[PDB]
């Protein structure tokens, strides 16, 4: 009635991608910034997808 | 027997097989490409190659 | 389909190997009589040739009938060939390597993908044997499989210049070849060789076995030596003429030493680096087959 | 600082010691007994301050400096 | 594939990966046609983000061929995919799903 298997698959996809973006070591400060911004934006794409 | 090469001997030969490219070939025409600049100048590496 | 005789395909008059010389179609043996050798202080010693890799390169899906004989003979003796590895059509030989393939290798020296009318072609078993070794010309360039291109020429020397005692010993003095010569001799020799249907020689070299094979090696030794000669001039460090009292003696130095030269010269055909890798691989395979 | 006489041992030990404190090679320690540490690449990456591609590779994946087979230390 | 230039330095470069993942989902078939060509971009990604793993993986080989009885045979050698390979026996190895 409620859950959509496709959307949930995308949810685990962006959770994986967020873990990967998270574990991505960087040196420049702006890189360190866009890491977290990337994380937010993935988190938004998930809602668009659902 | 192989044929005697024409340049090897002094007789003139007025028929010969010239290779020629067809309409399908075309050499020397200008050609187009997409060029893609590096995203950040500071990311470009020189050494160690 | 052309039947293969009890002797090789080379026994057929259709596949005669003959350089031009003195205004006639001289056989290679009677050109090699003209060759004479000045031994120098250096010594060639033949190392064991590494066994050719088991791997047969993939024949990429190619619709066309690849002219392979032309590709090979140009890669080894072509005056103007270069970048003989950028195209990678030698891998196509592997298409013939399969048992019961629909492909056939024509006497024209083209690899047709299917049997086709009015085009004579070698017996597929023999060609399967030939492809099973010479497809590896396809990995002449691949970094994992490149042949030694320095050591191998020692064998070339031994098989070209080496006296029967030197060939038995496995070591000969580095030699400097010479012969009375016509203008542009090495070029015309190299092209008389380029026109040779060497696929016959190779298919007989790979398919024949037993006494019939060994009788081949003796019958065709001078031919193989001529290929070795063209190739050795291709890598010879220098190639002068000598005045000899109203006669001219061409002198290539030195046999068996690959100078690794790549810059061109009027005197001889020249190997680009790709051609060096290719010739090295070809020598590796052909010599591996010539000793067994 | 000492054109004429030998550098006094106290100054040599003190300064060399402080510089020794100053150095710290990148690494990821691990339990495997077969492992070594590609010291050449480690010190080199350090000396460039990790600006060469080898330096980036080391600064991002220090574990790459560890090696069992000595040759694969570089092939990696 | 319309080729992508990405060099995968900034974390945001992950976007290209996502653009592929989404393409795998919405169009699994067409993705299957262009997948080697996308594997070329992915390899630039993996060589940056996971160099040690990329080392072991590429060391197994960049491609493979299924044989009789269906077993995979990986190339043992890194090399760029070309669509010239789509009609050949070879598959991009990134999609083998072999642990
Ligand atoms: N920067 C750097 N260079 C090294 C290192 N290890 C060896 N080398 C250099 O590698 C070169 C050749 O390596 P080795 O064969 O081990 O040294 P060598 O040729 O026997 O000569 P020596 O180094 O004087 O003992 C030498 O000239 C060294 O300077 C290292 O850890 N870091």
């Amino acid at each position: 009635t409620v859950t959509n298997e496709f959307a949930s698959r995308f949810r685990t996809i962006v959770a994986t991608l967020a873990n990967v973006v998270n574990e991505r070591a960087v040196q420049d400060d702006m890189q360190k910034a866009t890491r977290s911004c990337t994380k937010q934006w993935l988190r938004h794409l998930e809602t668009q997808f659902d | 027997q192989v044929g005697i090469p024409k340049l090897e001997v002094d007789h003139i030969s007025f028929s010969n097989v010239v290779s020629m490219m067809t309409a399908n070939i075309r050499t020397g025409d200008d050609m187009a490409v997409e060029r893609v600049n590096p995203d950040d100048v500071r990311a470009i590496n020189i050494r160690n190659a | 389909m052309l039947q293969q005789p009890t002797g090789g395909y080379t026994t057929l008059e259709q596949f005669a190997f003959t350089i031009r010389n003195d205004g006639t179609n001289a056989t290679p043996t009677q050109f090699l009589q003209l060759l004479s050798y000045e031994a120098t202080e250096n010594e060639l010693v033949k190392k064991t040739i590494p066994t050719p890799e088991t791997h047969l390169p993939s024949a990429r899906n190619v619709p066309g009938n690849v002219y392979i004989e032309d590709a090979i003979t140009q890669a080894l003796f072509g005056i103007s060939a270069q970048n003989v590895n950028a195209h990678g059509y030698f891998s196509r030989l592997s298409a013939l390597a399969l048992p019961n393939t629909s492909a056939r290798l024509g006497l024209d020296g083209v690899i047709y993908n299917s049997e086709t009318i009015n085009i004579p072609f070698y017996d597929p078993a023999a060609v399967a044997n030939f492809a099973a070794t010479y497809a590896k010309l396809g990995n002449a360039s691949t970094p994992r499989y490149r042949a030694d291109m320095i050591d191998i020429y020692a064998h070339v020397g031994l098989e070209l210049a080496g006296t029967d005692a030197e060939r038995a010993a496995g070591v000969m003095p580095v030699k400097r070849a010479k012969f009375d010569s016509w203008e542009g001799s090495l070029i015309s020799l190299s092209r008389d060789v380029v026109n040779w249907k060497i696929l016959a020689f190779l298919i007989d070299l790979c398919s024949l076995e037993g006494e019939a094979l060994r009788a081949f090696k003796t019958r065709n030794r001078d031919v193989f030596r001529m290929m070795l000669f063209i190739m050795s001039t291709a890598v010879a460090a220098n190639v002068v003429n000598r005045k000899v009292t109203k006669r001219v003696d061409r002198v290539l130095e030195y046999i068996g030493v690959n100078s690794m030269r790549t810059a061109g010269r009027t005197a001889t055909i020249t190997y680009d680096l790709s051609r060096h890798e290719f010739a090295a691989k070809f020598l590796q395979l052909t010599f591996t087959r010539w000793n067994a | 600082k000492y054109p004429s006489k030998a550098i006094p041992a106290d100054e040599l030990i003190d300064n060399l010691h402080s510089w020794m404190r100053s150095v710290h090679l990148l690494h990821v320690r691990s339990e495997d007994n077969t492992l070594r540490y590609n010291w050449m690449l480690g010190v080199y990456a350090r000396s460039t301050n990790y600006t060469t591609p080898v330096g980036q590779l080391v600064v991002n994946a220090p574990a790459i400096l560890n090696y069992s087979n000595p040759q694969d230390a570089f092939n990696s | 594939l319309k080729k992508i230039a990405e060099s995968f330095e900034d974390p945001s470069s992950i976007v290209v990966v996502l653009e592929f993942i989404l393409f795998a989902l919405f169009f699994p078939t067409e993705f299957n046609r262009i997948k080697g060509d996308i594997q070329n971009v992915l390899l630039l990604f993996f060589s940056r983000w996971y160099p040690v793993e990329y080392g072991i993986f590429v060391q197994r080989g960049a491609t493979y061929t299924i044989n009789a009885a269906g077993e995979f045979e990986f190339s043992g050698r890194n090399e760029k995919w070309d669509q010239a390979l789509y009609l050949s026996e070879h598959f991009p190895a990134l999609f083998s799903d072999v642990p």
